[PDB]
């Protein structure tokens, strides 16, 4: 109710200022459904899915890389992605062997810098395997 | 003997309101948490605060006419 | 909180590496869409 | 390449970083996150700055404008942040960096 | 043994004071968590754990009162 659903993308912006029902958001410390008057919050985003539900039909899909909100103080959330990025245009056949790739590169990180950017990068190829 | 049986029992009826005391703790204490972040207190929050408080009660005061019945 | 902090990483570090990994997922098609990005083109040189 | 070179006779001391090779291929969102990394591999803390770019108004003319850019947590958590919830101090850490990749972009374009 | 009852009745009419026991821990630690995350305690987020604290103690006296009324 009375919520501009923003949303967009530095290429082509995607369902913008449009009086949509509710939103996922993909989120460290988990996905929160927005209810027509949703406590303002601006945190940023993990990887996953957005599932929007509207009241054309069925809902529609998408995937974001690394976004962010800033719902406010009246209804109005505004949401961000670097790569909203539609799901079909994703292979499988190259996209699993990533996941076992970094997992067995583990323990060849001499440094604790990028051994914490190994589990970021199978975080985020798990992030995909299950959504796919 | 006949008061025997009486005294005990009506001391071990108002035990009965020592668990209302305890669900009337949360009551006013959820609510402290949960207008801590949404000050919409003028509306439904203190109306829902005052039936979970009255209904809690009625668990207590419930026994507690129980309680006289025995006695009498 | 989580395992990235207290490693010396950030969240702009965070989403360069999970737009890349999105981005190299995708099929044989969609491919110059990756290159429309292309964010090596801007180059660093210090004072001293 | 070329505010360097105007400001490099008089201003030659208050300079971070430099940068080179923009607009020559056409700006992006990559671009503005080479901007907003190195701008954090550098160790000055900053609490208050601002951007100025040209606010394309026509074909004829353009105007230079300015915005400002809140950086500091303290400056960022104030009485409008009263009502705002879940965020941290540590969230509001992560908020805010993003929006340095977000305005550069906006004045990339 | 009539003064025997009357001596084991308010043995079990004063654990309904336990409850106000309980209940009370929750009320003035959940004043700790939604304390921090929104800084207006002058307002009415103490004024509601005073009423909380004391409307809970009123079910904390009233069982110690029946252990005075059934004694004497």
């Amino acid at each position: 109710g009375q919520m501009s659903f923003t949303f967009a993308s530095p290429t082509q912006v995607f369902f913008n200022g449009a009086n949509v029902r509710q939103v996922d958001v993909p989120t460290q410390t988990g996905a929160f459904g927005i209810l027509a008057s949703h406590v303002p919050t601006l945190q940023v985003l993990r990887p996953g899915l957005v599932v929007v539900h509207a009241e054309d039909g069925t809902t529609s899909k998408y995937f974001v890389s690394s976004g962010s909100v800033t719902v406010n103080a009246d209804s109005s959330v505004q949401l961000l992605a670097e790569e909203a990025v539609t799901l079909d245009m994703l292979d499988p056949g190259v996209a699993k062997a990533n996941l076992e790739k970094a997992q067995s590169e583990l323990l060849g990180a001499a440094d604790e810098a990028s051994r914490a950017e190994i589990q970021i990068r199978i975080e985020a190829n798990e992030a995909l395997v299950k959504a796919l | 003997i006949d008061t025997a049986a009486k005294f005990i029992g009506a001391g071990a009826a108002t035990v009965g309101v020592a668990g209302s005391g305890a669900g009337i703790g949360t009551v006013f204490g959820s609510m402290i948490i949960g207008y801590a972040r949404n000050p919409s207190l003028k509306q439904q929050l203190f109306s829902y605060a005052i039936l979970g408080f009255a209904l809690s009660e009625a668990m207590g005061l419930f026994c507690l006419m129980v309680a006289f019945l025995i006695l009498f | 909180v989580a395992y990235w902090r207290q490693a010396g990483l950030s969240y702009i570090r965070y989403s360069q590496i999970c737009a890349k990994a999105v981005r190299d997922a995708l099929k044989a098609e969609f491919k110059a869409n990756a290159e429309k990005t292309s964010g090596s083109n801007v180059k660093i040189v210090k004072v001293k | 390449d070329k505010i360097r070179g105007i400001l490099h006779r008089t201003h030659s001391d208050q300079f971070l970083v430099t940068f080179k090779e923009v607009g020559r291929k056409p700006p992006t969102f990559g671009d503005a996150s080479v901007i907003a990394l190195e701008l954090l591999n550098s160790g000055y803390e900053f609490d208050e700055g601002s951007i100025i770019f040209n606010r394309f108004r026509s074909v004829i003319s353009y105007k230079t404008e300015e915005k400002p850019i809140f950086s500091l947590d303290t400056v960022a958590s104030a009485e409008s942040m009263s009502i705002y919830d879940d965020i941290d101090a540590d969230v509001l850490r992560n908020y805010q960096e993003y929006s340095l990749a977000n305005i550069i972009y906006y004045s990339l374009k």
